[PDB]
RNA sequence: GAGAGUGGAAUUUCGUGUGGAGGGGUGAAAUCUACGGAUCUACGAAGGAACGCCAAAAGCGAAGGCAGCUCUCUGGGUCUCUACCGACGCUGGUGUGCGAAAGCAUGGGGAGCGAACGGGAUUAGAUACCCUGGUAGUCCAUGCCGUAAACGAUGAGUGUUCGCCCUUGGUCUAUUCUGAUCUGGGGCUCAGCUAACGCGUUAAACACUCCGCCUGGGGAGUACGGUCGCAAGACCAAAA
């Protein structure tokens, strides 16, 4: 049992879509989204920040990361 | 003190249940309005 | 101009005979015919799925003879479905020839009702 | 305790009738120190097969329900109810927290 | 169970019947109907027996089950 | 006790209840 | 198929409630196995009791060879009108 | 166990092969 | 989102009539009944598993038993003798450990003294 | 009966043991039967039996009896 | 578990319409039953017994056993608790109680079934098996009896021993679908055990406490004696 693991599996109780890192199979020493999700909440309770202050605000800059990546993919496309 | 605090929780729980069935008692039917109250019982006519 | 009073077959499927009674829509019996009633059939056998064929045939013959072009089937019986289905093929292979005019078969029915525990039957027969 | 008194009426029984069968059961319940709690009418029901009386057979039913807070020799007390000509079935149930609609 | 017939055809109508005495367990109790007493000291037997039946059937469906499954998925 | 051996009590049982019909009953 | 739940029967399982109890019977007025619905051995108990009350009761039918088929708000006399038939078809 | 309680603090080694995922999806 | 029962003056001569021992189950009464037997005889004030609570409640219950059982009925009459063997034991076990407690439930029980 | 073990279903548990031209034969003796044992003015089922068994004598003895070594390379797989 | 009520299907009998030749039964027959009108068909009446489906490796009970539904009264069990109490426990000779079915006594009841018995057949014979009638009995009330392949052919209890799959009834945690922990009931199995078959956390495993019982077969669960029983018989139980 790991101590972020609530937090990976409160992850679980959202958007169930996020990546293809499990069949991607290059490594397996590279986090997925939802326990670096899980590491960065721990972290955080560890600070001594509020609980569900830091489930926003972890979701808060995940949300803004996928649409960073998806705007980067935008521009991608519009070179190809 | 534990055993104080659990039938303390009991009676107030009991007492909740009385002040419950206190507050329904206005709908109960006295012998004096006996055959009204089944009268406008017929005439309401709960569906099936 | 839509009849609502229809004339009934009861078809009775026994392990020894078979029973079958045109009445009217009120009970009243018009004709019947047994297994024991057939002009052929004599002796040693009632249990065949023959005779219960033949017994319908025999009333889909008599029933066309009496101008009948509107029946009921009620089937009964602790047997298989395929003996009452070859029983209510027989009626109207005997009412039509070969399955040539019209159905006069409007409405089939099951009626079979098993004891809900009642009767204590007999012994077992030890052959 | 607490019950639900089921009173099937035979369909031809008037509004006069019902309410003299209820009221006599009431008077019943408050000479025994009891409270009627609830009365309810669910009107004309159709039956699942056809219940056969000294009239003869009857499909349909006015279906009553008296719920009481009454002693526990009650349903002993109300089996006159068995040779009642304006019934068609009675029934005594201890009361359910089930929602009947 | 009672069954219309429509446009004078008996064999949909024979089938429909058919299908509607299956389904309804109707005919599982038809078919279990007996002509004689059975003790209760022979119907614990015969449940017993019925168990032994019903266990092979279902190891051998699974069986087949799994053969089938596992074949058709192309491994 | 297999049926065999349950066989010679049975007949054993027999005759003696067949023996105290006949003697016991005078 | 209808998926009925257990706390769904729990809920409502009762011999006043022939609405819903007429979902645990067959075309031929027999009960259906728990093995059909998937809900829990004393859901099935109480289907059972409550329909084996409302049958004595008389607002469902014991069975249903040789009558109508049994549903909730019709009656069942047999009547001239269950066994119509056309003739101007033929 | 050292290496492993350190190696658990990592990303996911605690991914099942794709023969276990076939037969988890078979059974089901 | 009010209930009707919410606008009308409550009856209070309804509610005092609906919680009279004549509208009880008997096994409501037994409860109340052993409540106050236990109540009476406890040792200390939380006390409901000693040895004389367990016999006051046992002989309550028995002469309870005794009077309302049919007599055709042996699945309780078995279970009613159980409760006259384990109150043998709880007065064995008294006699021998505190011979206050022994005497005390004798004398209030009305029970013997039957040490052999 | 047979040995238990692995899995076994009959070449003959199916429908195989009915031999046509059967319902068309007491048809046949069904109207012999009515019609005084003639074989006038019912020719018809006289021709249904005779086509019935030009169409036996087409039809020949088939029958897929190679599913136990199927399924016996199946247990093996 | 006991008491008090109540429901429908089916069987049998009876009645009333319609109808007319058989029905019933067998390997094949016959007795039987039917033109005084049967079987069959509709409606009705009476009565007794058993409760279809649910439903079963489910549940409950010490065992024997317990099945429609409602209510009354009542025995036991399970779970949870930062509640009480403080070794009050286990087993149990002699004893006491409960104890299928058949049987007995008294009074009711009697549809179906059915020892005995009558008849019809089979057979070399047939005191049987098959058919047709059918008494006691089977049911209720109150007593007696005290026995069963009363079987898991496995006494009761306690502690310990790798797991997997189901399931009854709870509780907790859940992270939307499941885990955990009690509780009984089943299937499979590592060990270990076993003459072998097999058993296997509900042991026939590793140990222990207390009781009952065995000591080659037959004679024999017989004789004698005592006690119990209205009887039928039961319990303890030899020797040559
Ligand atoms: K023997
Ligand atoms: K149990
Ligand atoms: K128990
Ligand atoms: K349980
Ligand atoms: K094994
Ligand atoms: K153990
Ligand atoms: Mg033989
Ligand atoms: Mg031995
Ligand atoms: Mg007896
Ligand atoms: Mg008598
Ligand atoms: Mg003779
Ligand atoms: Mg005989
Ligand atoms: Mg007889
Ligand atoms: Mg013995
Ligand atoms: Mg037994
Ligand atoms: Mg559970
Ligand atoms: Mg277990
Ligand atoms: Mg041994
Ligand atoms: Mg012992
Ligand atoms: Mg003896
Ligand atoms: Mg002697």
């Amino acid at each position: 049992v790991l101590p972020e693991d609530p937090y990976v599996r409160r992850f679980a109780r959202k958007h169930p879509e996020a990546k293809l890192v499990e069949p991607n199979k290059v490594s397996a020493f590279i986090p997925d989204p939802a326990r670096v999700y899980g590491c960065r909440v721990l972290e955080l309770t560890k600070n001594g920040i509020s609980e569900d202050d830091a489930m926003s605000v972890a979701n808060m800059e995940y949300l803004a990361e996928r649409k960073e990546k998806k705007k980067a993919y935008k521009r991608l496309k519009e070179l190809a | 003190e534990f055993w104080r605090m659990t039938g303390l929780k009991r009676e107030e729980k009991k007492k909740a249940r009385k002040k419950l069935l206190h507050e329904q008692s206005s709908l109960w039917i006295e012998p004096k309005e006996l055959e009204k109250k089944i009268t406008e019982a017929l005439v309401d006519s709960t569906t099936l | 101009n839509l009849e609502t009073n229809a004339d009934i077959i009861h078809i009775k499927l026994l392990r020894n005979n078979t029973f079958v009674t045109v009445t009217d829509s009120k009970g009243n019996v018009k004709c019947k015919a047994t297994s024991g009633s057939l002009p052929d059939l004599k002796g040693g056998r009632k249990m065949t799925s023959y005779t219960a064929d033949a017994t319908a045939e025999n009333i889909g013959r008599r029933v066309k003879a009496m101008g009948l072009k509107s029946v009921v089937v009620k089937v009964n019986g602790f047997t298989h479905f395929k003996k009452k289905r070859n029983a209510i093929v027989a009626f109207r292979s005997g009412y039509s020839n070969s399955r040539n005019d019209q159905n006069p078969i409007v409405y089939i029915e099951d009626t079979t009702r098993k004891a809900h525990n009642g009767c204590r039957l007999p012994r077992k027969r030890r052959v | 305790p607490l019950y639900d008194c089921m009173l099937l009426f035979k369909p031809i029984i008037r509004k006069e009738g019902l309410i003299d069968l209820v009221a006599r059961i009431g008077k019943h319940v408050y000479s025994k120190n009891g409270v009627l709690t609830e009365v309810k009418s669910f009107g004309k029901v159709e039956l699942g097969y056809g219940i056969k009386k000294l009239d003869g057979r009857h499909y349909q039913g006015q279906l009553m329900q008296i719920t009481m807070m009454a002693t526990p020799n009650i349903n002993k007390e109300l089996h006159y109810l068995n040779k009642d000509d304006k019934l068609l079935r009675w029934l005594l149930v201890k009361h359910r927290d089930i929602k009947i609609g | 169970i009672r069954v219309k017939v429509f446009s004078g055809d008996l064999d949909k109508a024979l089938t429909i019947l058919q299908r509607k005495m299956q389904s309804s367990g109707m005919e599982r109790l038809i078919k279990a109907q007996q002509t004689h007493h059975i003790k209760n000291s022979e119907k614990k037997v015969l449940a017993r027996k019925n168990l032994e039946r019903k266990i092979k059937s279902i190891d051998f469906a699974r069986k087949l089950q799994s053969i089938l499954i596992k074949k058709v998925r192309g491994l | 006790d297999s049926v065999k051996k349950k066989r010679k009590k049975k007949m054993n049982k027999h005759k003696y209840r067949k023996l105290r019909k006949k003697q016991g009953r005078k | 198929k209808a998926e009925i739940t257990t706390e769904e029967v729990l809920k409502k399982a009762d011999f006043r409630n022939v609405r819903f109890l007429a979902q645990f019977i067959t075309e031929a007025g027999i009960l259906v196995k728990r093995k059909q619905t998937g809900i829990s051995a004393k859901a099935q108990r109480k289907i059972a009791r409550e329909i084996k009350t409302a049958r004595a009761f008389g607002l469902m039918p014991f069975t249903t060879m040789g009558t109508k088929a049994f549903t909730f708000g019709k009656t069942m006399e047999n009547r001239d009108q269950d066994f119509e038939y056309e003739v101007i078809d033929d | 166990m050292h290496y492993m309680g350190l190696f658990s603090k990592a990303g996911n080694i605690f991914r099942q092969p794709r023969a276990m995922q076939a037969a988890n999806a078979m059974l089901q | 989102g009010t209930p009707k029962y919410l606008l009308e003056p409550p009856k209070d001569e309804l509610v005092q009539t609906y919680f009279h021992p004549d509208n009880m189950s008997s096994a409501e009464k037994m409860k109340i009944e052993l409540a106050k037997v236990r109540e009476e005889f406890k040792m200390s004030e939380s006390d409901c598993g000693s040895a004389r609570v367990q016999v006051a409640q046992l002989t309550t219950k028995i002469k309870h038993l005794s009077s309302v059982l049919h007599k055709k009925d042996k699945h309780s009459k078995k279970g009613l003798i159980a409760m006259v063997h384990r109150r043998k034991k709880l007065l064995k076990y008294m006699r021998r450990t505190d011979w206050d407690s022994y005497c005390l439930s004798l004398s209030k029980l009305g029970l013997r003294d039957n040490p052999d | 009966g047979r040995k238990a073990g692995n899995l076994y279903i009959n070449p003959k548990k199916l429908g195989n043991l009915a031999k046509p031209c059967m319902k068309e034969m007491v048809s046949f003796l069904n109207c012999m039967a009515l019609n005084n044992i003639k074989d006038d003015k019912c020719e018809k089922q006289k021709q249904l039996l005779s086509v019935c068994m030009q169409g036996q004598s087409d039809h020949k003895n088939k029958s897929w009896g190679n599913i136990n070594y199927h399924l016996q390379r199946l247990t093996r797989g």
